[PDB]
RNA sequence: AACGCAAGUUUGAAACUCAAAGGAAUUGACGGGGGCCCGCACAAGCGGUGGAACAUGUGGUUUAAUUCGAUGAUACGCGAGGAACCUUACCAAGGCUUAAAUGCAGACUGCGAUUUGGAAACAGAUCUCAGUUUACAAGGUGCUGCAUGGUUGUCGUCAGCUCGUGCCGUGAGGUGUCAGGUUAAGUCCUAUAACGAGCGCAACCCCUGUUGUUAGUUGCCAGCGAGGAACUCUAACAAGACUGCCAGUGCAAACUGUGAGGAAGGUGGGGAUGUCAAAUCAUCACGGCCCUUACGCCUUGGGCUACACACGUGCUACAAUGGCCGGUACAGAGAGCAGCCACUGGGUGACCAGGAGCGAAUCUAUAAAGCCGGUCACAGUUCGGAUCGGAGUCUGCAACUCGACUCCGUGAAGCUGGAAUCGCUAGUAAUCGGAUAUCAGCCAUGAUCCGGUGAA
């Protein structure tokens, strides 16, 4: 969850916005190993942590619990059934 | 912490919702964006003690209704008062953004204000003891027959935590239909991180 | 402090539209399986016509309906309703034993009247021992 | 020293050591003291664990590293709800110092393709929001949860915990909260130096269990006919359960049975939860201490999978109320352009190519157990599934360390498991199948749910 941690993130994704037409033309690839789907794991987005992760709200469960308590998502409630 | 959020288990129920936005499946930026712009407010202006900002993201359009605790300083003058944070705000968010400031019933009843105004005193360092009784005092002169403040460690400049109750009056946290808003801030103080909770119980509703 | 009991109430079934060859197949479950349960049973009553109808079967069933049970190891009565609980999981527990072929076969117990009536001859000689309480 | 046969009796110090010994009463705690109650707590019944093989977790031993934490109940299929790189915080080796990101401060202007050294990071050339100095911050998953904020488990869904006024006691404290009934309850009646109140209980909420109205799209198919507004259905509003009805007991609450009803006596199930210096300074923030040529930072390769042993949590099998080849049915919920695939062609198969429909009561995703018929006719077997060799498919730059699946070989331990221990009172246990979450693929037998058959 460090600065430079979380930051490695951020510049994996910004090296995967280019040869987007390069990938989609099992031989003929010599990449910087960093332009490929494979190591985009995805973090909380606030705090950056990984262990945890809903792909509706982006956010890990702690923060989505706390939200979800504290009145921050429109919609969430408490299931009962 | 053995108690569940008293606005938590209210969502269905009388208590509703701040944001107002539906997103199938898109809430992600939507919600960094939501995330990020009320701490901005709250950073950018807080001597008007902000209470809630109101955040409809509907179409091609973001409104940003504040309710605050002295909308005259964040109006101003003719209006480039809010010009500026409007320009920030929507620069940070580069959107279609729209401000609607709110004014204020008394504002000693918010659960929020409340508070920050402790928190404030707290940091300020005065006695610790008049603050509480303060708020108890100006809370009650009016409606809104509960009131419950409690603080956390750290007081006096001690060694160990301790908590005290400080509450009186009826805040029946077990009825779903009892209208108790709640808000938690904390001072940040020299000796650590001391915590206010504030239960206000105003009435129950239909 | 249980309070209460229901006795769970029953239903017959189409065959011989009797309410004792319910409670039979119901010990004779296993793993939730009526239907197949009620197939062994009507092999095996089917396999008893050597030799009459289940009316031997469940006279069969008498003989091994303890009086007295001993639970100092004091003896007593069981009720007059467990009597036909226990005749009918001793008679399914010792027809296990049979080293036959098929479920059906090795039930083939109600005409030994064999590992049944054991049972209720060691309760009572291990009941009229401890008489004098 | 006196007395006595003796045992011993009477009289009777000091040195030295501590700031306490002691009596009465009060609140709590405890008792192998008593009384009244409750809880799958015990008694009864069912299914397990401990025996066997496999999967993860942990201790222990080695490693350059085997990242960190909890190591009774309240840890051990936990954080972690996806370890090939990435996650990653650890190890070995190559490249950095005001920084690999973010604010700033003072200049100098209007992203891409090509080429060399390479394991990459990074260096040296063409070319056409970006690039470069100076002093600034910055940064740490670094150390203490016995400095903390917040956020949880436990007693415990047990019924308890207090306050205001008034009286008793010199005082700590007592009363109200005790006594008798009542049941899930400090939930209520009766009297009583008590009268009231607050938190808690209950009610107020969600789903399910019947009926009526509002409406028939992409629910649905009853009457005519070749298109219908009655039902199911969906989702809004209402009724219905209040021991209210009938019998006995009681000043009263209130239990014991019957009748009506879809329901009973809180219909059932959930969200609600009023000391242990308990878990986390590794979600996050933070007081104090430490490093900044760095314990900071970008990479490649490796480790987190190491294995003589142990305890915990699981799945499967130990068989014929069973296995196999065949015929035949019956679902629910949830998901689907980070995709679901109708149909056709190739291949035993995983799968591949072509190609509709669908961003969702519309289109796709084909259940098992069950039923019928034949075989096996009892043992290491036509049960079992570990281990190993060869040949393929999918994902991904990459499948050896360490993915999944298919396929042809093969049949190891296992024939009901020792004291000891676990769960369960009704759609419950037991058993079978399906779906979702993390998503390139996946260890998934873990976790969260739904549907079928269904007990003692």
């Amino acid at each position: 969850a460090k600065e430079s941690m979380k930051a490695r993130e951020v510049k994996r994704e910004k090296t995967v916005a280019k040869y987007a037409e390069k990938r989609k033309a099992e031989g003929l690839q010599r990449l910087p190993k960093n332009a490929s789907p494979v190591r985009l794991h995805n973090r909380c987005k606030l705090t950056g942590r990984p262990r945890g992760y809903i792909r509706q709200f982006g956010i890990s469960r702690v923060t989505f619990r706390e939200m979800a308590n504290n009145g921050l998502i429109p919609g969430v409630k408490k299931a009962s059934w | 912490g053995q108690k569940t959020n008293p606005i938590g288990n209210r969502l269905g129920i009388i208590r509703g919702w701040d944001s107002n936005w539906y997103g199938g499946n898109d809430y992600g930026d939507k919600l960094a964006e939501d995330h990020k712009i009320r701490k901005y407010i709250h950073a950018r202006l807080s001597k008007a003690s902000v209470s809630k900002v109101i955040i409809e993201r509907t179409l091609k359009l973001v409104t940003v209704t504040i309710t605050t605790a002295r909308p005259g300083i964040i109006i101003g003058k003719g209006g480039q008062e809010v010009d500026k944070l409007k320009e920030e705000l929507k620069k940070v968010t580069d959107k279609e953004v729209q401000i609607n400031i709110f004014e204020i019933k008394r504002p000693e009843l918010d659960a929020y204000l409340v508070a920050t105004s402790i928190a404030r005193q707290i940091e300020s360092r005065i006695s610790y003891r008049r603050a509480i009784k303060m708020a108890i005092a100006a809370s009650m002169r009016m409606n809104a027959e509960g009131i419950k403040v409690l603080i956390s460690g750290r007081l006096n400049g001690a060694e160990m935590a301790r908590s005290e109750g400080f509450k009186e009056g009826r805040i029946p946290l077990s009825t779903f239909r009892a209208d108790i808003d709640y808000a938690l801030a904390e001072a940040h103080t020299t000796y650590g991180r001391m915590g206010i909770k504030v239960w206000i119980m105003k009435g129950e509703v239909y | 402090r249980k309070r209460a009991a229901k006795k769970r109430p029953l239903l017959p079934d189409p065959r011989f539209n009797d309410q004792l060859v319910t409670r039979f197949v119901n010990n004779l479950m296993w793993d939730g399986k009526k239907s197949t349960a009620f197939k062994v049973f009507y092999d095996a009553i089917d396999i008893i016509e050597t030799k009459t109808s289940l009316e031997i079967w469940k006279d069969a069933l008498t003989n091994v309906m303890p009086h007295v049970e001993v639970r100092f190891q004091i003896p007593m009565q069981i009720r007059p309703d467990r009597k036909i609980s226990m005749a009918m999981k001793w008679l399914i527990l010792y027809a296990r034993r049979r080293n036959e072929k098929s479920m059906a076969q090795r039930l083939a117990s109600e005409c030994l009247a064999g590992a049944a009536v054991k049972k209720r001859m060691d309760t009572h000689k291990m009941a009229e021992a401890n008489k004098a309480f």
